[PDB]
C-alpha cells in the first residue's frame, strides 16, 4: 500500500473534480440558475447517475 | 391548478373565510383554483363562489 | 363539449425560514411533520385524498 | 480572470433590433433594471 | 448580504388612448397649389413626384 | 418526479409541467431550429421566468 | 426619340425544357457584337471566342469585353429572343442569375468578366441549335479584383506541384486562396478536380515577368544621370532590393538588351489594360428580396 | 405611448428599536435574520424574486 | 415605487386585508405602489384594488 500510495500522490498536477462532488455542494438555488448547462444535462431522473 | 391542500386543515380555513384566507402555513400551503369555470364548494352548507 | 386539462401538485417542502399568516391553527406548526397528501374536491363537492 | 466571470455571469434584422439569445418571449418587452 | 443594499428603476409602456380637444378657429389654414417633379426615368420605368 | 425544493409560487399560476414555457407563437414562422430553442435550452432562463 | 430594340431569329424552336432554362433570368447582360435590328445567334455568346474546339483563353475575352456592345434580355418567345440595347448614359432595371451567387448592395460599382468558373454553373448550352450561348460573369469591382487576385495566386502554386510536389502543401493552399473575406462576408468558389486553364496565360505572363522586371530597373537607373534628373527617384534606393544592384549590363549583350526594352515594356501595357477596367455599369439603388437593380452605363 | 419610470429598493435594514405592527405573523421574529430578496408582482401577476 | 416585501409573507399580508395592513416588522418591510394607473392584482382570485 506504499507503492499504491507515493505512485498517487507524488507530483500532483491540479486535482480533478467529478460531477457528484460538484452537485453535491452547490446549494438548492444556485444548480437552477442559467450560467451552467454542465450540470444540468447530467440531471435525468434521480434515481440514476 | 385546481384546489389542493397538504392537510386537512386548509380545506376548513379556505371555505372559512375567502378574504382573511391565508394560502402558505409553515408545513403546508394551499392553490385557489383559476379556471374559466367556477362552481359552489359545499361542505357542509357554506358556499365559497 | 369542451375540454380542460387541470393542474396539481403533492407531497413538497417549503425552505428553512418558514412563516405563518394563519390566525387560528394549533395543529401542524412543529416543523418534523412531513406531508405526504392532498385533498381534492370533486363535481360532486366531496373531498379526495 | 476576466474569463471567468463573464463565464459565472453572462445585433439587427431587417431594421429592427432583435437579440439573439431570446427566440420568443411571453411577457411582453423584457424590461431592464439598474445597480445603485 | 455583501456590503450594500441597492436602488433599482425600470421603465414601462402603456399603450394610451387619448383625447385631443381643439376649441374653435385657433389655427388659420394656408393651402398653395400642387406641382410636378419627375426624376428617376429609366427605360423600363418613369417615376413621378407631387 | 419533481424536486422537493420547487417552489409553490409557481403553481397558483396557469403555467406548464414542464419545467419550461412552450408558448411558440412568440418564435418567428418557419424557424424550427429557433423555436427548438425555447424548449431545450438551459442558457437562455424561460418565456415564463 | 430614338429607338432600340434588338430582335434575335432563329432557325429552330427550343425545347420545353430550355426555355424554363431562359425564363430562370429575364433581364441580364450579353456582349453582343452588333448595331442592327435582326442579328444571327452566332455573336450573343461569347462561343465566338469562348468555345469548346479550341482552348479557351483570357485577354481574347478582355479584348471582347471592352470592345463589344452590352445588351439586356427582356423576353423570351420560343420562336425568337428579344433584347434591348444598352446606350451610353442609360437608365433600365436589372436582376442578377449569376453562379455563384455574390450578394449585391446598392450604391456599387461593377465590371464585366469572364466565367472562368464550372461550365454548368456558366452557361446555357442550346441543343436547338447547337450553338453555346455564355454568360460574362457580372461581379462588383472589389470583389472582381479579389477573386481573380487568389485564383492567380492559385493557378501559379498548382505547376510547381508538378514538377516537385515537395514545395507547397495544399492545406496551406486551399486555406488561404480559396476564401474571400469582403463584405464581412465569405465565399467559397469551385476547386476545379475535373483536371483551371483560363487563367493560365496570366500565369505565363506575370512570372516571364518577374525576371524580367527587375533586371530592368537596373539600366533605367544608370540612364539619364543628370542634375535635372528627378528628385524623388533619390529615394528609390532604399526600395530596390540589395541583390538587384549586382547586375552587370556585361553578360547580356547591347544587341540583346533592345530585344528586352521593347519586350519590357509591352507586357507592362497589355497587363494594364486588362486589370484597368472593362465596360462597366454603375448600379445606385437595389432592393435584396427582389434582386432586381437600378443601372446607369459607363462605357470606356 | 406613455413611458414611466419605477423606483425599487432591495435589501436593507431598520434601526435598533425595531417593531411589529401585525395582525398576525407567526414566522420571521428573530434578529438574527437578514432578508436578501424582494418581489415584484409582474404584469401577468406572477411573484418574482 | 411599486410593491415589494423582503419576506414572501408582506405580500399575502398586504392582500388578505387593506385596511388593517402591516407595513413594517422588525426586519421586513413593504411599499405601496403609488402610480398614475392602478390594476388589479389577482394572486389566487383575491383582488386588490
Amino acid at each position: 500500500l506504499f507503492r499504491t500510495f507515493h505512485q498517487y500522490y507524488m507530483g500532483k498536477n491540479v486535482a480533478f473534480v467529478p460531477d457528484v462532488a460538484q452537485k453535491a455542494l452547490v446549494t438548492t438555488e444556485d444548480l437552477l440558475h442559467p450560467t451552467s448547462h454542465r450540470l444540468l444535462r447530467l440531471e435525468v431522473h434521480p434515481f440514476f447517475d | 391548478p385546481t384546489l389542493a391542500a397538504s392537510h386537512r386543515v386548509m380545506l376548513d380555513e379556505y371555505m372559512s373565510n375567502k378574504q382573511t384566507h391565508a394560502p402558505v402555513h409553515m408545513g403546508q400551503y394551499l392553490i385557489e383554483e383559476v379556471a374559466p369555470m367556477k362552481r359552489l364548494l359545499k361542505l357542509g352548507n357554506k358556499v365559497v363562489y | 363539449r369542451i375540454q380542460y386539462t387541470y393542474f396539481f401538485p403533492v407531497g413538497l417542502h417549503l425552505p428553512v425560514p418558514r412563516y405563518s399568516t394563519s390566525v387560528s391553527v394549533r395543529g401542524v406548526e412543529s416543523p418534523a411533520i412531513q406531508s405526504t397528501e392532498t385533498w381534492v374536491v370533486n363535481k360532486n363537492n366531496v373531498p379526495l385524498c | 480572470l476576466h474569463d471567468y466571470i463573464k463565464m459565472k455571469a453572462g445585433g439587427y434584422a431587417a431594421g429592427v433590433p432583435r437579440c439573439e439569445n431570446l427566440p420568443g418571449l411571453s411577457h411582453g418587452q423584457l424590461a431592464t433594471c439598474e445597480i445603485i | 448580504h455583501p456590503g450594500f443594499a441597492m436602488t433599482v428603476v425600470r421603465t414601462d409602456e402603456v399603450l394610451a388612448e387619448h383625447i385631443l380637444y381643439c376649441s374653435r378657429a385657433s389655427t388659420s389654414m394656408f393651402v398653395g397649389l400642387p406641382s410636378v417633379v419627375r426624376r428617376e426615368v429609366r427605360s423600363d420605368a418613369v417615376t413621378f413626384e407631387i | 418526479p419533481t424536486p422537493v425544493t420547487s417552489d409553490v409560487a409557481y403553481f397558483q399560476t396557469p403555467s406548464n409541467p414542464r419545467g419550461r414555457a412552450a408558448c411558440v407563437v412568440s418564435c418567428d414562422a418557419y424557424s424550427n431550429e429557433s423555436a427548438e430553442r425555447l424548449l431545450y435550452d438551459h442558457s437562455i432562463p424561460d418565456p415564463a421566468y | 426619340a430614338l429607338d432600340k430594340s434588338i430582335v434575335v431569329n432563329l432557325t429552330s424552336r427550343l425545347f420545353a425544357d430550355e426555355l424554363a432554362a431562359l425564363q430562370s433570368k429575364i433581364g441580364s447582360v450579353l456582349p453582343l457584337g452588333d448595331c442592327h435590328r435582326l442579328q444571327n445567334i452566332q455573336a450573343l455568346g461569347l462561343g465566338c471566342v469562348c468555345s469548346r474546339e479550341t482552348s479557351p483563353d483570357y485577354i481574347q475575352i478582355m479584348q471582347y469585353l471592352s470592345k463589344c456592345t452590352l445588351a439586356v434580355l427582356e423576353e423570351v418567345r420560343p420562336d425568337s429572343l428579344r433584347l434591348t440595347r444598352m446606350d451610353p448614359s442609360d437608365n433600365l432595371q436589372i436582376k442578377n442569375v449569376y453562379a455563384p451567387f455574390f450578394q449585391w448592395d446598392s450604391n456599387t460599382q461593377l465590371a464585366v468578366l469572364p466565367p472562368l468558373f464550372s461550365r454548368k454553373d456558366s452557361t446555357i448550352v442550346l441543343e436547338s441549335n447547337g450553338f453555346d450561348i455564355v454568360f460574362p460573369m457580372v461581379v462588383p469591382q472589389q470583389l472582381g479584383h479579389a477573386i481573380l487576385q487568389q485564383l492567380l495566386v492559385y493557378h501559379i502554386y498548382s505547376k510547381i506541384s508538378a514538377g516537385a510536389p515537395g514545395d507547397v502543401n495544399m492545406a496551406e493552399l486551399d486555406l488561404y486562396t480559396t476564401n474571400v473575406s469582403f463584405m464581412g462576408r465569405t465565399y467559397r468558389l469551385d476547386v476545379d478536380n475535373t483536371d483551371l486553364r483560363v487563367l493560365d496565360d496570366l500565369s505565363m505572363y506575370l512570372c516571364i515577368l518577374s525576371a524580367l522586371v527587375p533586371r530592368g530597373c537596373l539600366r533605367l537607373l544608370t540612364a539619364l544621370v543628370r542634375h535635372d534628373r528627378h528628385p524623388l527617384t533619390e529615394v528609390f534606393e532604399g526600395v530596390v532590393p540589395d541583390e538587384v544592384t549586382r547586375i552587370d549590363l556585361d553578360q547580356l549583350s547591347v544587341p540583346d538588351d533592345i530585344t528586352r526594352m521593347r519586350v519590357m515594356f509591352s507586357y507592362l501595357q497589355s497587363l494594364s489594360s486588362i486589370f484597368n477596367l472593362g465596360p462597366r455599369l454603375h448600379v445606385y439603388a437595389y432592393s435584396a428580396e427582389t434582386l432586381a437593380a437600378s443601372c446607369w452605363y459607363s462605357p470606356r
